[PDB]
RNA sequence: CUUAGUAACGGCGAGUGAAGCGGCAAAAGCUCAAAUUUGAAAUCUGGUACCUUCGGUGCCCGAGUUGUAAUUUGGAGAGGG
RNA sequence: GUUCUUUGUAAAGUGCCUUCGAAGAGUCGAGUUGUUUGGGAAUGCAGCUCUAAGUGGGUGGUUCCAUCUAAAGCUAA
C-alpha cells in the first residue's frame, strides 16, 4: 500500500528543478514552442489542445527552415499532418507572431 | 554491391546452392568445439545488417545449441560466460542438423581502444550493457519479452512485473480521492 | 556430390594462360602505402614553393567489382576459387556472363593478393589500360574466350 | 432490398429435392410452427421447450421415410 | 533524297558532309532540342564555326543570332524540327534531315520553297552514293573527348537519354525501337550505351 | 505508401538471375512435374498446403509457369 | 443422389469460444473439411474449385466483441449474414421457418449443409444426438444432447 | 489524475480487470545496413621518438579491400547547373 | 572579458532548374504441442514442420478507404 506523503515534497522538487533549467537556459523560456491541435475523437473535437510538433509545411509556410526552426525552439513534429485548414492557419499565424517576437543573439 | 546478389540467395535455402554448403559446414562445424571463434562470418551480409564492422575489436563466435526456452537466447548467454570481457550485440542463424542448431553470435570488446574512440559504437563501453544477452536485451530477447507496440502487446509492454504490481498494489493521497 | 554453380570454379584457367595474365596484371600494381606516401611529400615539398593525367590500375573490392560489372565498365575479371565463404562469389561468374564482361576464373586467392597490396583479393580487376597495353589486353580477352569459355560451355550443367 | 433479383436467385440456385428420394435431401420441413406464440422472449423459457418439441417431433416425420 | 547508313556512323558522316561543304548556307534538321546543345557544342569543339537554335534558350537570344544566319552567307546553323517550323529562309540550299521528323507526313509539303537527304537503316528524289572509307577519323578523337570534360559527357548524355525518347514518341509502325543501342551509341560515340 | 516499392529494374535482374542460379528446392521440383502432369489444379493444392495461405501459392504457381514457358521456348 | 461436402474456413482470429465451436462441428461432421487460415472475398469461389466441395462456412471478425459468420454456396450462392450473442445427426426444424421465402431458403441450407449426406466419407452407422433449430426472436437457437 | 470498477471475461458465481481519448509532470532526438573514394584506404590499432600528457605530432608496424573513412536514413536523398 | 592563431580553389545551408534514385528472410506467415492472460478475432512467447513478396508488406474501418514500414541500433528528464 503506496501513500503520497511527497506531494508537497515533490512539488517542492518540481519547482526547483524548473528554477535550476531557468538558471541554466537563462533568458529562455524553460519550454519550446508547441502547436495548436484540433483533438481526435467525436466527444472531443469541439476541444483545440495544444499538440506535440508543428509540421515541415506550417514551418516551411512560416518562413523558416525545419532544423533552423529546432535551434530556435520550435517543436517540429514530422509524423503529423495537414489534413485540416483551419488548423494550418491558426498555427502559421502562431510561428509569424513569434517570429516577430524573438531576439536571436549574435554568435561573437 | 554484392550485399543485394547476397540477400536474395540468402533467401532461396534449399536451394540447390545452399544445399550444399549446408550440408558441408554442418559435418565441419561438428568437428569443432561446442564454443569456438570464426575468424570471419560465413553470411556477412547478416553480420552487417545486424550491426558489425570488420575491424578490431569485434568477434564472431559460433555456437552450437541442442533441439527441443528459446535456443537463441541460449546460444548468447552460453557465449556470454566463456567470453566474458565481450559484450553480446546481436545473433543470427547460419545452419542446422536434425540434433542441433547453429548460430553466429557477434561480440564487440569494450576494452580495446577502437571502440573506446568512435561514437558508432561506444555506447556499448557504457556499464547499462554488461550482460545485454542476460537480461533479455538483445534482438532475440526482446522478441521473447513481446515488447511491440500495438493491441497485441497490451499486458506486457513496460515490463511485465511492473504493470502487475502497479494493478495490484493499492494507491491513497494525503487527501483520500 | 556438387552442384553446377560450385564446380563452375575448379575448371580454372591452365599455366600458360595465366602466366600471360600476370604478364599483363603486374604492370597494373595499385601504389602502395610507402610509395603513395612518399609521392605525396613530394608532391608537398615542389608545390608549397614552386598537370598529371589518370593513372590505370587494377580494382579490387568486391563491391567495387560487381559495380564494375554491370556499369559496365570492366573488361577482364580475374575469380578465385578458394574463398571461405563460397556463397560470397558463386553469382559473380553468372554476372559476367549475362553482362557479356570476359571473366577467368583464377587459381589462388593469395595469388591475387600479390599484385594489389594485400594479403587476399578473392577478385580482380582491370577497367582501363594504358594505350601501348591495350591490343595486348584485348588479345588475351580473345585467349581467354578461346581457353576458359569455349571450352567450358558445358560447366553450367553436369554435377 | 428488392425481391425480382431474390426470385431469380430461386432459379438458378435452388435444386429440387422433390424428384429425388429424402435420403438426399435429408430435411424435415417442420411447417405450422411459426414461433412467434412463445411467451418469454427475454426470460428464454418456453424458447427452450417450443424448440426442443419443434426439433424432435420432426424426426417421427423422417422416421417412416428411413 | 535520302543517304543509306548504319547507326555507328551517321555522326561521323555527317561530319563529313559538313567539312567538305564548307561555303554553303545548308541546314541540318534534329530532333531533340536538347540533342543540338550537343552536335553544337563538339563542332565548336572539333572546330567548325556552327550555329545553334532549340528550345532550351531565350526567344531574341534565339532570333537575334538566327538573324544572323539570315544576313549571312556562308555558314551553318543546327536546329531543331519544332523552332525552324514557319521560318524558313529561302537562301539555303542543303537540307539534310538527319532524324525522321516530327510529322513525316507534312514534312514534304514544308520542303517546296533546297535539296534534300536523309539518313535511314531499315527505314520525288533520289538515293546519294558513299564511298565508305573516306569518313572522318575523328572517333579517336572524340571517344578520349568525351571522358575529359564531364560537361561534354554531360550533354553527350543528354544528347542520348532525349535522342531515344523522341524516337519512341514517333509516329510511324517503321520507325518504332527496333534499332539495335550498341550502334546509336556509337553516333554518340560511348563504350557503353548509358 | 508514397514509396510503396517501384520495379527496380536492377532488383528484378537480381531476383530472376539467383532464380535459376540456385536451381529449384525440393517441394518446386515436385511441383513443376506435377503442372506438366496433373494440371494446375493440383499444383495450387499441394503448394497451398506447403505453404501458409493460397494468397502465396497463386503467385508461387504463376511463378513456375513463367518459368517453364521461358525455359523450353527460348 | 446426395453426395455433398462442406468446408470449414476461418479469418485471421478465432479463439477459445470460437474455436470450441469450430473444431467441435468439424468433428461432429464426418464430411467436414478444416482448412487453415484466409483474409480478404472472391477468393471463397476458388477454395470451393479445389476440393470440390458443395457448402462453405466462412468466420469472419470484425468488431472486437462480435461475430460474423458468412454461409453460402460453390457456382451461384445467395449469402446470408448472421450475428450471433461423429455419429448421423436427426434434423428437427420450424413452422414460423416456411412462413417466408426469407427463412425457407435458410431453411434449405440447413438441411444439407449443417446436416450430413449419408454417403460421407467418416461416415458412421451408429446414431447419437439430434439438431435443435427453431426461431425466437429474429434469431436461431442450437443446442446438441 | 481520470477514463473505471466501464468494456470485456468468469459452472456470470469467490469475482477478475484493461485500453484509446482528455487534464498534467517532463520533453530531444538521432545512428546503421542499404547503389563505387575508385583521379589515388581518404580509416584505425600498436610500438617507438618527442611534446603543452584523460592527449597531440613525426617515424616505423600491423589491421583492413571477405571494406575501414567521408557523403545518405524516407522528414527523403544524391548528381550537376 | 582578455588574447595568441585563424586557409584550403575548405566546410556547409538555403531557393529555383535539370538527371537519377537501392530501405533488413529460416524472417513475415501457416499448422500444432505447451506456457501467458480477466483477454471473447489463442493475445503474447517458446518448441517442432513447411516457409514468402516488391506499383510491396503490416494493421484497422463498411465494395473501397484510412493508417504506418517489421524482421538493426542509441538516447537524458
Amino acid at each position: 500500500v503506496k501513500v503520497h506523503f511527497d506531494q508537497a515534497g515533490k512539488k517542492v522538487s518540481r519547482r526547483n528543478a524548473r528554477a535550476t533549467r531557468a538558471a541554466k537556459i537563462a533568458p529562455r523560456p524553460l519550454d519550446l514552442l508547441r502547436p495548436v491541435v484540433r483533438a481526435p475523437t467525436v466527444k472531443y473535437n469541439r476541444k483545440v489542445r495544444a499538440g506535440r510538433g508543428f509540421t515541415l509545411a506550417e514551418v516551411k509556410a512560416a518562413g523558416l527552415t525545419a532544423a533552423y526552426a529546432r535551434t530556435i525552439g520550435i517543436a517540429v513534429d514530422h509524423r503529423r499532418q495537414n489534413r485540416n485548414q483551419e488548423i494550418f492557419d491558426a498555427n502559421v499565424q502562431r510561428l509569424k507572431e513569434y517570429q516577430s517576437k524573438i531576439i536571436v543573439f549574435p554568435r561573437n | 554491391g554484392a550485399y543485394k546478389y547476397l540477400e536474395e540467395l540468402q533467401r532461396k535455402k534449399q536451394s540447390d546452392v545452399l544445399r550444399f554448403l549446408q550440408r558441408v559446414r554442418v559435418w565441419e562445424y561438428r568437428q569443432k568445439n561446442v564454443i569456438h571463434r570464426a575468424a570471419r562470418p560465413t553470411r556477412p551480409d547478416k553480420a552487417r545488417r545486424l550491426g558489425y564492422k570488420a575491424k578490431q575489436g569485434f568477434v564472431i563466435y559460433r555456437v552450437r545449441v541442442r533441439r527441443g526456452r528459446s535456443l537463441r537466447a541460449t546460444a548468447e548467454e552460453r557465449v556470454g560466460r566463456r567470453a566474458a570481457n565481450l559484450r553480446v550485440l546481436n545473433s543470427y542463424w547460419v545452419n542446422q542438423d536434425s540434433t542441433y542448431k547453429y548460430f553466429e553470435v557477434i561480440l564487440v570488446d569494450p576494452q580495446h581502444k577502437a571502440i573506446r574512440r568512435d561514437a558508432r559504437y561506444n555506447w556499448i563501453c557504457d556499464p547499462v550493457h554488461k550482460h545485454r544477452e542476460a537480461r533479455g536485451l538483445t534482438a532475440t530477447g526482446k522478441k521473447s519479452r513481446g515488447i511491440n507496440k500495438g493491441h497485441k502487446f497490451n499486458n506486457t509492454k513496460a515490463g511485465r512485473r511492473k504493470t502487475w504490481k502497479r494493478q495490484n498494489t493499492l494507491s491513497l493521497w494525503r487527501y483520500r480521492k | 556430390k556438387v552442384p553446377p554453380t560450385i564446380a563452375q570454379f575448379q575448371y580454372t584457367l591452365d599455366r600458360n594462360t595465366a602466366a600471360e595474365t600476370f604478364k599483363l596484371f603486374n604492370k597494373y600494381r595499385p601504389e602502395t602505402a610507402a610509395e603513395k606516401k612518399e609521392r605525396l611529400t613530394k608532391e608537398a615539398a615542389a608545390v608549397a614553393e614552386g598537370a598529371s593525367p589518370k593513372p590505370y590500375a587494377v580494382k579490387y573490392g568486391l563491391n567495387h567489382v560487381v559495380a564494375l560489372i554491370e556499369n559496365k565498365k570492366a573488361k577482364l575479371v580475374l575469380i578465385a576459387n578458394d574463398v571461405d565463404p563460397i556463397e560470397l562469389v558463386v553469382f559473380l561468374p553468372a554476372l559476367c556472363k549475362k553482362m557479356g564482361v570476359p571473366y577467368a576464373i583464377v587459381k589462388g586467392k593469395a595469388r591475387l593478393g600479390t599484385l594489389v597490396n594485400q594479403k587476399t583479393s578473392a577478385v580482380a580487376a582491370l577497367t582501363e589500360v594504358r594505350a601501348e597495353d591495350e591490343a595486348a589486353l584485348a588479345k588475351l580477352v580473345s585467349t581467354i574466350d578461346a581457353n576458359f569459355a569455349d571450352k567450358y560451355d558445358e560447366v553450367k550443367k553436369h554435377w | 432490398n428488392n425481391t425480382k433479383a431474390m426470385k431469380h436467385a430461386l432459379e438458378r440456385v435452388q435444386l429440387p429435392w422433390k424428384k429425388h428420394s429424402f435420403q438426399e435431401h435429408q430435411s424435415v420441413t417442420s411447417e405450422t410452427n411459426t414461433d412467434e406464440h412463445i411467451k418469454d422472449i427475454y426470460d428464454d423459457t418456453e424458447r427452450e421447450l417450443a424448440f426442443y418439441k419443434q426439433s424432435l417431433d420432426a424426426v417421427l416425420v423422417a422416421r417412416d421415410e428411413l | 533524297g535520302y543517304v543509306v547508313c548504319d547507326s555507328d556512323k551517321r555522326f561521323l558522316l555527317l561530319f563529313s558532309f559538313l567539312k567538305r561543304n564548307q561555303k554553303k548556307k545548308i541546314i541540318v534538321f534534329l530532333s531533340s532540342c536538347n540533342s543540338v546543345k550537343y552536335y553544337a557544342e563538339l563542332l565548336n569543339y572539333i572546330d567548325l564555326p556552327v550555329l545553334e537554335l532549340h528550345g532550351k534558350q531565350k526567344q531574341q537570344k534565339r532570333t537575334n543570332t538566327f538573324f544572323e544566319f539570315c544576313n549571312a552567307e556562308r555558314g551553318i546553323l543546327i536546329c531543331t524540327d519544332v523552332a525552324a517550323r514557319g521560318l524558313d529562309i529561302p537562301a539555303v540550299d542543303w537540307i539534310i534531315q538527319f532524324d525522321p521528323p516530327d510529322d513525316p507526313r507534312d514534312y514534304i509539303h514544308r520542303v517546296g520553297r533546297g535539296k534534300s537527304l536523309m539518313f535511314l537503316t531499315p527505314n520525288p528524289l533520289n538515293e546519294y552514293e558513299f564511298p565508305e572509307n573516306k569518313i572522318a577519323n575523328v572517333q579517336s578523337q572524340l571517344e578520349k573527348l568525351i571522358k575529359s570534360n564531364y560537361y561534354l559527357h554531360q550533354t553527350a548524355k543528354d544528347g542520348y537519354r532525349s535522342y531515344l525518347q523522341a524516337y519512341a514518341s514517333h509516329s510511324l509502325k517503321t520507325v518504332y525501337q527496333i534499332d539495335k543501342l550498341d550502334l546509336a551509341k556509337v553516333a554518340k560515340s560511348y563504350g557503353f550505351p548509358v | 505508401s508514397y514509396k510503396k516499392g517501384a520495379a527496380s529494374n536492377r532488383t528484378k535482374f537480381v531476383r530472376s538471375l539467383v532464380r535459376e542460379i540456385a536451381g529449384l528446392s525440393p517441394y518446386e521440383r515436385r511441383l513443376i512435374d506435377l503442372i506438366r502432369n496433373s494440371g494446375e489444379k493440383r499444383a495450387r493444392k499441394v503448394a497451398k498446403k506447403r505453404l501458409g495461405s493460397f494468397t502465396r501459392a497463386k503467385a508461387k504457381v504463376e511463378e513456375m509457369n513463367n518459368i517453364i514457358a521461358a525455359s523450353r521456348r527460348h | 443422389m446426395n453426395k455433398q461436402r462442406t468446408l470449414l474456413i476461418s479469418s485471421r482470429g478465432v479463439n477459445y469460444r470460437h474455436r470450441h465451436l469450430i473444431q467441435d462441428l468439424s468433428g461432429l461432421l464426418p464430411h467436414s473439411r478444416k482448412e487453415p487460415k484466409l483474409d480478404t472475398l472472391q477468393q471463397l469461389n476458388e477454395i470451393a474449385e479445389l476440393y470440390n466441395c458443395n457448402n462453405v462456412l466462412f468466420f469472419e471478425a470484425r468488431k472486437h466483441q462480435d461475430l460474423y459468420l458468412w454461409l453460402s454456396k460453390p457456382p451461384n450462392g445467395p449469402t446470408i449474414k448472421f450475428y450471433i450473442q461423429g455419429s448421423r445427426p436427426v434434423l428437427s426444424f420450424d413452422q414460423r421457418f416456411e412462413s417466408s421465402p426469407h427463412y425457407q431458403l435458410i431453411k434449405e441450407l440447413l438441411v444439407h449443409n449443417f446436416g450430413v449426406p449419408p454417403n460421407a466419407r467418416k461416415s458412421k452407422p451408429f446414431i447419437d444426438h439430434v439438431m435443435s433449430f427453431s426461431i425466437v426472436d429474429d434469431k436461431i437457437w442450437v443446442r446438441t444432447y
